[PDB]
């Protein structure tokens, strides 16, 4: 069996590979971010005590602080809006509600990574972003 | 509950701090559109004497001021269930007082005028709203 934990050589995971390999284009977004679902809903059904976004390469950076230093605003917006409806793959949800009463419904978002973090938030990776770093701005 | 009253004891056994008798408590917590505690319950009430009592009674808290069982069979769109209710009672001019149920705020709520009716009416339900108007009994 693979390991859905492993690391290459520059320790990206998997996941940080699926980050690497985006290119802000709808197609590659669209699949990107449908495979970056699926092995992250996998890694909750097998290795279900990982979590696997927090590891870090050997840069330490994680697929989402990789996805904003590198301009990856298609997988930024999966990662952040990711709301899975599966019961044993739910915590691995990021968007949550916590009421519906009619049209109106109250959606949470996680600031686990954005907010002042330990290593790399979203905020300091976009805002103290390289120039070239695309989408800075979006 | 037969070998005490029935009455009272299911007025100590309102949820403090909230109101919720064990009716209202029952289509919150729903399973495809029937709790099948909720046809029991009425039996309960229906032998056992003071039946209006359960379905009159609404949340006790400033908050949810008035938001009787009716209301909300009409947000979890369960025909059935505002079918049943209507039948043993359940006031369709029950006034939703609570602060959820007041003007903008500009706070968290859903404003549609307090009254079950215009519940339906906000809710794309016409089936229901044609059904509190000509029903058989109320």
């Amino acid at each position: 069996t693979a390991d859905i934990s492993a690391r290459d050589s520059v320790g990206n995971t998997v996941l940080h590979a699926l980050v690497e390999v985006a290119d802000n284009t709808a197609d590659n977004t669209k699949f990107v971010t449908s495979m970056y679902n699926e092995i992250l809903m996998l890694g909750a059904k097998l290795h279900p005590t990982l979590k696997l976004e927090e590891l870090t390469n050997k840069k330490g950076m994680t697929p989402l602080a990789l996805a904003a230093g590198t301009g990856k605003i298609g997988v930024l917006a999966y990662i952040l809006q990711r709301e899975i409806q599966e019961p044993e793959c739910r915590h691995l949800s990021r968007k949550f509600t916590e009421w519906a009463y009619g049209p109106v419904h109250s959606s949470l978002y996680d600031l686990s990574c954005i907010d002042t973090c330990e290593k790399n938030s979203v905020l300091e990776v976009i805002a103290y972003s390289s120039s070239e770093t695309p989408n800075r701005h979006d | 509950l037969q070998k005490s009253k029935k009455h009272l004891t299911d007025n100590e056994f309102k949820d403090p701090e909230t109101g919720k008798t064990c009716l209202l408590k029952a289509m919150l917590n729903l399973h495809d559109g029937q709790n099948t505690t909720i046809p029991l319950l009425l039996e309960i009430a229906r032998q056992t004497d003071s039946l209006k009592e359960l379905v009159n009674a609404s949340y006790t808290d400033s908050y949810y001021k008035g938001q009787t069982a009716l209301h909300i069979a009409i947000e979890r769109r369960n025909m059935a269930l505002v079918t049943l209710l209507v039948e043993n009672g359940a006031d369709v001019q029950a006034a939703a007082h609570g602060d959820f149920f007041k003007k903008t705020k500009g706070r968290p709520g859903f404003y549609f005028g307090e009254l079950p009716l215009s519940l339906a009416a906000c809710t794309n339900q016409l089936g229901i709203v044609k059904f509190l108007l000509q029903n058989s009994w109320q």
